[PDB]
C-alpha cells in the first residue's frame, strides 16, 4: 500500500504506530524486571573472589560519602575487610567449593550489596572479567579446534599451553564461564526489558517535542535528541517512589531538547547560559510592551532586569544571527547579496609598485653611503635579509663596542638627513 | 617591512595609531550643502555642534 512516501516523518510514525501504550502495570512489571537483572549480575559479580580482591585493593589504592546501608568507610569497611579474609581461608579449608564457604561468599554477597558503588568501578570490574574471559578464550580457540578437527574424541604438547593458562588464571575455568554466562544473560534480560518501555513512551517524547517544533533546528532533530533524554529516563526510574512514570520523565525530556536547541541551532555558538539571559530579556519585552503600551526603552529594560544598561546593550547587539549570502536584495531576482561583497585582503597594484620602488630607491641611497655603513644599517633593521640582527650580535661580529654602534648610527643618520640625499625619500612623505 | 623601519629612523615620523573614515563628495558632484541633521545616541554627550 506504500505510495513511495519518502517523507522520513511518515516513515517514523509508520514504524512507531505498532507498539501500544499500557500503563500503572506495565512499567511496575518492567521495572521489577530490570532490578531483577541488574541484581542477578551482582550477585554473580559478588560470587567471583579475585572481582572481589581487585576492588578492594582498587580502594585501598586510592584512599564516597552517605551510603545507603538498609572515616565512616574505612570504618564500615573494616569489619567487611576482616570477614573477607576470614572467609579466605575457610576456602583454602578443606574444599575449593564447599557449601561453608558458599553460605559465607553468599552471605559476604549480601553484606556487600547493602553498601553503594560508583558505576565506572562496576563497569572496571567487569571488564576485569572481560579481559580474561577474552584471552582463555583466545588462547585456546586453537587447542579446540585441533582437538575437534584432528583427535575426535600433539595432545601433550599443546596441554603445556592449556596448564599455564590455569595456572595463570589460578581459578576453575568453569565457574569462569559460568560467571561470564551468567553475566550476559542478566544483562541480555536488563537489556530486552528496557526497550519495551522506550518502544512504548515514544509517543511522549512526540508531543513533548511538537511544543518546541516552531521554528528550530527541525522536527526529526527534536524528537531523536528527546529519545536520548527518554533513555536517560528509563535507566533513572525508580517506581519504589510509587510515581507515574511520565512525571518522572517530562523533566528529562524537557532538559535534552531545550539543551541540544542551545548548543546547536545558531551558526555562531552562543554558549547556554547566555541564551537564558536572551530568554529572559524576551519573556520581559513581551509583557512590558503590553502593559506600556509601546516598546520598552533599554533603560526601563534595565531597570526591570535589575542589571546594569551597559550589560542590556551587550546582550541586544550579541543577539543577531547571519544573513544569507544569496539574499536577493534586487527586486527581480537576478541579482544575490553575494555578488555585492568586496574583497578585502587583496592590496592595490598601485602600492604593490609603490613597495618596489620604495625598495630600489632605498637599495640606492644605501649604496652611496659608507661601506662599512651601509653593511651596518642593513644589519641592525633587517633590510634584504630575513632577519634583523640586534645590538650585541652586530658588535661580537664587527666590534666589540656596543656604544660605537651607537655612534655610527648616529653619523648614519646625520648623512642621510644631509638635504641633498633625502631628496627622493621626501616624496614618501604623507606615508 | 624594513624599508619603512629605515625611513622612519631616518624622518622620525610617529605614525599615530588612528585611520581617516571621513565622508567625502562623490566623484564629480559638485553643489551647495542646504542643511545638516544630527542623531545622538541616548547615552552619549551632545557635542557643540547638535
Amino acid at each position: 500500500e506504500i505510495g513511495r512516501t519518502t517523507d522520513p516523518v511518515r516513515m517514523y510514525m509508520r514504524e512507531m504506530g505498532t507498539v501500544e501504550l499500557l500503563t500503572r502495570e506495565g512499567e511496575i512489571d518492567i521495572a521489577k524486571r530490570i532490578e531483577d537483572g541488574i541484581n542477578q549480575v551482582q550477585c554473580s559479580v559478588a560470587e567471583y573472589p579475585e572481582a572481589i580482591t581487585y576492588l578492594l585493593e582498587q580502594y585501598d589504592r586510592v584512599e564516597f560519602v552517605d551510603p545507603n546501608a538498609e572515616e565512616l568507610a574505612r570504618e564500615k569497611f573494616a569489619e567487611l575487610r576482616a570477614q573477607y579474609v576470614v572467609t579466605r581461608d575457610t576456602i583454602k579449608a578443606k574444599g575449593r567449593s564447599h557449601a561453608t564457604a558458599q553460605e559465607e561468599i553468599l552471605k559476604l554477597s549480601e553484606v556487600f550489596k547493602q553498601f553503594r558503588l560508583v558505576p565506572k568501578q562496576f563497569d572496571y570490574l567487569v571488564n576485569s572479567m572481560r579481559v580474561m574471559m577474552d584471552r582463555v578464550r583466545t588462547q585456546e580457540r586453537l587447542i579446540m579446534k585441533l582437538c575437534v578437527e584432528q583427535c575426535k574424541m600433539e595432545v601433550h604438547r599443546a596441554l603445556q599451553k592449556l596448564q599455564q593458562i590455569e595456572e595463570e588464571t589460578g581459578l576453575t575455568i568453569e565457574q569462569v564461564k559460568d560467571i561470564n554466562r551468567r553475566m550476559s544473560i542478566g544483562e541480555a534480560k536488563a537489556r530486552r526489558a528496557k526497550k519495551e518501555m522506550v518502544e512504548a513512551n515514544l509517543r511522549l517524547v512526540i508531543s513533548i517535542a511538537k511544543k518546541y517544533t516552531n521554528r528550530g533546528l527541525q522536527f526529526l532533530d527534536l524528537i531523536q535528541e528527546g529519545n536520548i533524554g527518554l533513555m536517560k529516563a528509563v535507566d533513572k526510574f525508580e517506581y519504589r517512589r510509587g510515581y507515574k512514570f511520565s512525571t518522572y520523565a517530562t523533566w528529562w525530556i524537557r532538559q535534552a531538547i531545550t539543551r541540544s536547541i542551545a548548543d546547536q541551532a545558531r551558526t555562531i555558538r552562543i554558549p547556554v547560559h547566555m541564551i537564558e539571559t536572551i530568554n529572559k530579556l524576551n519573556r520581559i519585552s513581551r509583557q512590558m510592551l503590553q502593559e506600556m503600551g509601546r516598546e520598552p526603552t533599554p533603560e526601563e529594560l534595565a531597570e526591570r532586569m535589575l542589571m546594569p544598561e551597559d550589560k542590556i546593550r551587550k546582550v541586544l547587539k550579541i543577539a543577531k544571527e547571519p544573513i544569507s549570502m544569496e539574499t536577493p536584495i534586487g527586486d527581480d531576482e537576478d541579482s544575490h547579496l553575494g555578488d555585492f561583497i568586496e574583497d578585502t585582503t587583496l592590496e592595490l597594484p598601485l602600492d604593490s609598485a609603490t613597495t618596489e620602488s620604495l625598495r630600489a630607491a632605498t637599495h640606492d641611497v644605501l649604496a652611496g653611503l659608507t661601506a662599512r655603513e651601509a653593511k651596518v644599517l642593513r644589519m641592525r633593521f633587517g633590510i634584504d635579509m630575513n632577519t634583523d640582527y640586534t645590538l650585541e650580535e652586530v658588535g661580537k661580529q664587527f666590534d666589540v663596542t656596543r656604544e660605537r654602534i651607537r655612534q655610527i648610527e648616529a653619523k648614519a643618520l646625520r648623512k642621510l638627513r644631509h638635504p641633498s640625499r633625502s631628496e627622493v625619500l621626501r616624496s614618501f612623505l604623507d606615508d | 617591512t624594513p624599508e619603512e623601519k629605515l625611513l622612519r629612523a631616518i624622518f622620525g615620523e610617529k605614525a599615530s595609531d588612528v585611520k581617516d573614515s571621513s565622508l567625502r563628495v562623490p566623484n564629480g558632484v559638485s553643489g551647495t550643502v542646504i542643511d545638516v541633521q544630527v542623531f545622538t545616541r541616548d547615552g552619549v554627550e551632545k557635542d557643540k555642534r547638535a
